């Protein structure tokens, strides 16, 4: 009717938002959005600190370049936004850290191109060792 | 002693408190076997000296 479509989105967080005209709809991971740690749930009695808009906003991190050879990538969070801003300053100054993420991953390229990145998200990363 | 909580001298949040202190009763704390000794004992021959 008016247009509204799954491949259409805009996300805001903070002081930052993201459009894209290509997007096949979104997940949300085993069905739950982020909160905050309930009352029940919680644990260390002190007065915790809400960054909020401060640090939930979305940061870039470097680019890297995908050829016929590439094999594949990998990243862990909270790490890879350990330097990012107030979120990577909140995280050093403080024993203890809960976040959740919006993960936007961009790749664009032409109709003439082809290929498929799997994009993957997982608990508890471990990954093997060299030896 | 001074009887303070956490909220006498910091910032706190609420917390709805699940812990007991059940496994530190009296009762509990003492629910146990212990060794107090061990008694030794044998059937010999009955050509034995001893």
């Amino acid at each position: 009717a008016c247009g509204y479509s799954d491949r259409v989105l805009q996300l805001t967080l903070g002081n930052s938002t993201i459009t894209t005209q290509e997007a096949a709809n979104s997940v949300v991971a085993y069905g739950r959005w982020p909160e905050y740690l309930r009352d029940s749930e919680a644990n260390p009695v002190d007065q915790p600190t809400e960054p909020d808009v401060a640090a939930c906003r979305f940061y870039t991190l470097d680019t890297v370049s995908w050829t016929k050879e590439s094999r594949g990538w990998w990243w862990k969070l909270p790490d890879a936004l350990r330097d990012m801003g107030l979120f990577g300053q909140n995280m050093y100054y403080h024993y203890l850290g809960r976040s959740g993420y919006t993960v936007h991953v961009q790749c664009n390229a032409s109709k003439f191109h082809q290929g498929a990145l799997g994009v993957f998200a997982v608990p508890e990363m471990c990954l093997a060792g060299d030896s | 002693t001074n009887p303070l909580v956490p909220s006498d001298t910091v910032q706190t949040r609420h917390v709805v408190q699940h812990r007991s202190r059940s496994e530190s009763s009296i009762e509990s704390f003492f629910a146990r076997g212990a060794c107090v000794t061990i008694m030794t004992v044998d059937n010999p021959a009955s050509t034995t000296n001893k």
